[PDB]
């Protein structure tokens, strides 16, 4: 997250971490044993750490539970990026600083404030990767602007969020992550130009197109 | 010779760490790949690298 704010400490109980050694992406907790996150995030020997603050030292917080199950979109396109999103369910079910976020009974609209959880690369320039969890309002944007910043690069599954101005945005180890407005998970952190750069806001997959095909993928597995 | 191009991060946000031969180094070294568009020097072990691009 590049020039965002520390949440501060278990304040954002549905954010989780993706551990293959070392942070690589992030995800949102839906309910006790499962979890939503990008679908370029896939990997195997995925380990789901959640009550996470300090990604580096263990405070008592967590639980570190492994992914039984990863399920990528079956129409995930890793060309053009569209469908960018994945389930990952958990070995076993997480003890509820732990809390699920719920799913969005219907689209958010451009100018909708939300927030942007991660654990990513805090410099737009450079880089440095933050021990705690990094936050950042950030507004929906229009589907006519996010078309005019990515010339025939952006689906009806994307939504951009951001500022023209640059200076705010995801960056490199917050993919996967949650954009919640109004409570509802909205978006997935998926990609962008760069980092913060600027008319390159970033592109979130919407996540209220795919709430049926998340129900009946979580209860028939 | 793809061995010999610079390492492509690409538009996602995943902090993935791949390998990439460095010919100017003559070894290959970890970078960041953000998880989609690979090129080809972009490899999972070293030794993978080195079997593909070692001595390029
Ligand atoms: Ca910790």
């Amino acid at each position: 997250i590049v020039g965002g704010y520390t949440c501060g400490a278990n304040t954002v109980p549905y954010q989780v971490s993706l551990n293959s050694g070392y942070h690589f992406c992030g995800g949102s907790l839906i309910n006790s044993q499962w979890v939503v996150s990008a679908a370029h995030c896939y990997k195997s020997g995925i380990q789901v750490r959640l009550g996470e603050d300090n990604i580096n030292v263990v405070e008592g917080n967590e639980q570190f539970i492994s992914a039984s199950k990863s399920i990528v979109h079956p129409s995930y396109n890793s060309n053009t990026l569209n469908n960018d999103i994945m389930l990952i369910k958990l070995k076993s079910a997480a003890s509820l600083r732990v809390a699920s976020i719920s799913l969005p009974t219907s689209c958010a609209s451009a100018g909708t404030q939300c927030l942007i959880s991660g654990w990513g690369n805090t410099k737009s320039s450079g880089t440095s990767y933050p021990d705690v969890l990094k936050c950042l309002k950030a507004p929906i944007l229009s589907d006519s602007s996010c078309k005019s910043a990515y010339p025939g690069q952006i689906t009806s599954n994307m939504f951009c969020a951001g500022y023209l101005e640059g200076g705010k945005d995801s960056c490199q180890g917050d993919s996967g992550g949650p954009v919640v407005c109004s409570g509802k998970l909205q978006g997935i952190v998926s990609w962008g130009s760069g980092c913060a750069q600027k008319n390159k806001p970033g592109v979130y997959t919407k996540v209220c197109n795919y709430v049926s095909w998340i129900k009946q993928t979580i209860a028939s597995n | 010779d793809f061995c010999l191009e610079p390492p492509y991060t690409g538009p996602c946000w995943a902090r993935i760490i791949r390998y990439f031969y460095n010919a100017k180094a003559g070894l290959c070294q970890t970078f960041v790949y953000g998880g989609c568009r690979a090129k080809r020097n972009n490899f999972k072990s070293a030794e993978d690298c080195l079997r593909t691009c070692g001595g390029a």
